[PDB]
DNA sequence: ATCGATGTATATATCTGACACGTGCCTGGAGACTAGGGAGTAATCCCCTTGGCGGTTAAAACGCGGGGGACAGCGCGTACGTGCGTTTAAGCGGTGCTAGAGCTGTCTACGACCAATTGAGCGGCCTCGGCACCGGGATTCTGAT
DNA sequence: ATCAGAATCCCGGTGCCGAGGCCGCTCAATTGGTCGTAGACAGCTCTAGCACCGCTTAAACGCACGTACGCGCTGTCCCCCGCGTTTTAACCGCCAAGGGGATTACTCCCTAGTCTCCAGGCACGTGTCAGATATATACATCGAT
């Protein structure tokens, strides 16, 4: 194997973190490793938002992952939804959830 | 004439995960987002890291306890697993 | 008049308004108030369209976000309706001005 | 008072000096005009076809141009201000 | 071509359509008023730090980077505008 | 053991807070609270800790673990 | 030195220090130190100065940590800057809600 | 027998300065210490985010000057970076 | 409670712009060597953490009674929602101008780097004051009288 | 009002310890001097921002009316508060053990840097199908009747 993603079993590029790593100042010098593990952290996280957003999707039968997707898969999930709980997502929209009260009787 | 991006990383993951489901142009710009977002969070940590002890380097000591700080309870466990994972090929064979 | 009980219309315009997700300011006077605030930072400035669709999205992701703070403090005080003591504690106590 | 660097401003004169456009204010823009001397020297250099007459980068501003003529010449242009009027008020004990 | 006086396009349908996103079921009336002035200084909050990287890039157009970048900075971190 | 957050200690945070009168079940609620909020920050300081190969929890590390949760601290040699 | 030169009393020579081992970016212009250590220290005369005075208020030649938490938090744009920042041993401002005050 | 770093010594200058018969506490000490600390981290961190957002290699005054106005609220802000105007000139005008 | 009809949700036919895909170039990723400095590891010092204890005393815990504040119910008036008709100005398209973003070459100032050196700063040490406090006195609170 | 019983505030002598001042030394800041390159300046190009007009038409406005709901008021009760008494365990000072942090010396291997390929990726261009809407249809449901 020729590129050290496809060595690493990935799919994100090894190489274009590497140099992110490096050309952003975030240290004197960049291991081995560290490229590898943060290209699989990236991919992990972005495949359990794109597999969530896909099931969301599948959810309304359509094929297409829109932004109102993502926002269902961000917040209907508590972990994703601590961890991007700043996050404005354009086109998101919101959550469909009436208050408790609001409702007739 | 270049400009960077992980519009096509994200499209083959996706492929894997979701085989046969599209993902639009806005959608994959917030993706797109998504990954720089943290990317710069975890490197960001990882400097601190590195600063905090009086290290020089980056290993992947430093991106793990990142990690580990960032994200959540099993998103943390999951995302180990698969640095390790992934460290662990490379440096085999 | 045929008419509904009040509340059932609000019902169904919430039931609306949080399905879909096309921004709700009227786009030509939010980039009006955009370019109006603008201009006392920096006289003649110009506005990448695409830049002043980025302050709309946070903007009406905002006001949205502050309402929903706002009708947990409005039902907090066994009221159904929103009024500005209600903003103005929702503001206080996300630590804003 | 410094005696020696001076503010110009333009008095009031009918017929309208063509050195308007390069008010800052009230005050005449050393900045602006050496601006269009400078366009106007390397556009009219540039129509000069065989002869290689090169405009130097910018120094300060006493040196207003420092053109290179092919490889040996070098000719140093200063654009002054000409005054009829009296010396300045300071400038009289000297001479 | 100076402005003045576009608050008011923040209509009251307007503020009425994003509270009932919001989830409100019903409105007093000096809510818009007092969302009017807390639009304009959250606004005025966000675009100053825009012109501000304007500013400091020396350009004279505030790209939606900018605008990300206040964003991201005010803490409220928006995704989907490139960068 | 989370219990030796007494009920008058809770009061008299609440005193400091400005609170007047105090409810019976604050207490237990405060308890709740106080015991998320150590266990957010000590296990970030522990996390610092391991990962610089120690073994004890050292002022820096809480300073870092709260500045990261958003709460900086000052007067801990930060 | 080089704190002298430009009239601070916060030493340049650290600032630059700093900033070039601290990953910041790869060059440092010799003006930034300068303007940093310019602001730095004119934020310390700040808070110093609110403080002190609020010392000499509870009569005290010697400022403590208390007083330092009034200067920060009376002052608008100060406790803007430290809006998010704890002062060890600080206490708060005395500050009853107006609802229960006796009546 | 190391030598750590602290702004001690610094901070007590400019309170003699500011309040020549006032002290302060270790205490009040290490509050200013660190107060040091975290704003010339968030002033060197957001002049790093400028000079990468506009990939420049350098931290030059203009970033640093961008940093306090965007970090420093609103009097604090022009009056900070006159401050530091000032102090640069004057660094400027020595040798 | 049926209408009913308003509204919502379900089903199919059509169009079209967005996307998924097939190339051509190029530039950034990868590989092989070299070199040196950062990190690992072992040894040693000594500080600083932990534990144990005995006593004292301030604080916690407990009982209790009573009052004051929470909570429910009712009434009343206003003020917000809803529907219609009229007005307004957004949105769209189309054109037209051009101001400014963006890329590129040149060239000079500026900053990194290295070696000498010299004073600023840190640490140990010690003397003085400043704060806590105790006590006595005086004024001002809260509450029954 | 008042009178009292504390609570708080003022003023002064007093001790303790911690802060502020001094001195010695080592190490980092300063200063030249050299070199490479970042970035500034200008100049060209063309994209994209602004401005404007005219139509269509959806949305905003204004108004009228009714009723739901906010809010004040009253009544009951339970549940905190405040106080006095009994208990308990925190503070403190002291001492001992020893674990681990911090430092130093040595060595090695891991990464930066450089140069040399070459294929992964991006912009271009193109064909088609997923989704929005139209039209038609089955059924929930709001509600005054």
């Amino acid at each position: 194997a020729k590129t050290r993603s496809s060595r690493a079993g990935l799919q994100f590029p090894v190489g274009r973190v590497h140099r992110l790593l490096r050309k952003g100042n975030y240290s004197e010098r960049v291991g081995a490793g560290a490229p590898v593990y943060l290209a699989a952290v990236l991919e992990y996280l972005t495949a359990e938002i794109l597999e969530l957003a896909g099931n969301a999707a599948r959810d309304n039968k359509k094929t297409r992952i829109i932004p109102r997707h993502l926002q269902l898969a961000i917040r209907n999930d508590e972990e994703l939804n601590k961890l991007l709980g700043r996050v404005t997502i354009a086109q998101g929209g919101v959550l469909p959830n009436i208050q408790a009260v609001l409702l007739p009787k | 004439s270049r400009k960077e991006s992980y519009s096509i990383y994200v499209y083959k993951v996706l492929k894997q995960v979701h085989p046969d489901t599209g993902i639009s142009s806005k959608a994959m710009g917030i993706m797109n987002s998504f990954v720089n977002d943290i990317f710069e969070r975890i490197a960001g940590e990882a400097s601190r890291l590195a600063h905090y002890n009086k290290r020089s380097t980056i290993t992947s000591r430093e991106i793990q306890t990142a990690v580990r700080l960032l994200l959540p309870g099993e998103l943390a466990k999951h995302a180990v697993s698969e640095g390790t994972k992934a460290v662990t090929k490379y440096t085999s064979a | 008049p045929h008419r509904y009980r009040p509340g059932t219309v609000a019902l169904r315009e919430i039931r609306r308004y949080q399905k879909s997700t096309e921004l709700l300011i009227r786009k030509l006077p939010f980039q009006r108030l955009v370019r109006e605030i603008a201009q006392d930072f920096k006289t003649d400035l110009r506005f990448q369209s695409s830049a002043v669709m980025a302050l709309q999205e946070a903007c009406e992701a905002y006001l949205v976000g502050l309402f929903e703070d706002t009708n947990l403090c409005a039902i907090h005080a066994k009221r159904v309706t929103i009024m500005p003591k209600d903003i103005q504690l929702a503001r206080r106590i996300r630590g804003e001005r | 008072n410094t005696r020696a660097y001076y503010f110009v401003k333009f008095k009031r004169n009918p017929k309208e000096n063509p050195l308007s456009q390069f008010l800052e204010g009230e005050i005449l823009s050393a900045s602006k005009m050496l601006s269009k001397f400078r366009k106007i020297i390397k556009e009219e250099i540039n129509d000069i076809k065989d002869t290689d007459v090169i405009m130097k980068r910018k120094r300060g501003g006493s040196p207003a141009v420092t053109l290179l003529i092919s490889e040996k010449i070098s000719v140093d242009i200063t654009l002054a201000l000409e005054s009829k009027s009296s010396w300045p008020a300071s400038t009289q004990e000297g001479l | 071509k100076v402005l003045r006086d576009n608050i008011q396009g923040i209509t009251k349908p307007a503020i009425r359509r994003l509270a009932r996103r919001g989830g409100v079921k019903r409105i007093s009336g000096l809510i818009y008023e007092e969302t009017r002035g807390v639009l304009k200084v959250f606004l005025e909050n966000v675009i100053r730090d825009a012109v501000t990287y304007t500013e400091h890039a020396k350009r004279k157009t505030v790209t939606a980077m900018d605008v990300v970048y206040a964003l991201k900075r005010q803490g409220r971190t928006l995704y989907g505008f490139g960068g």
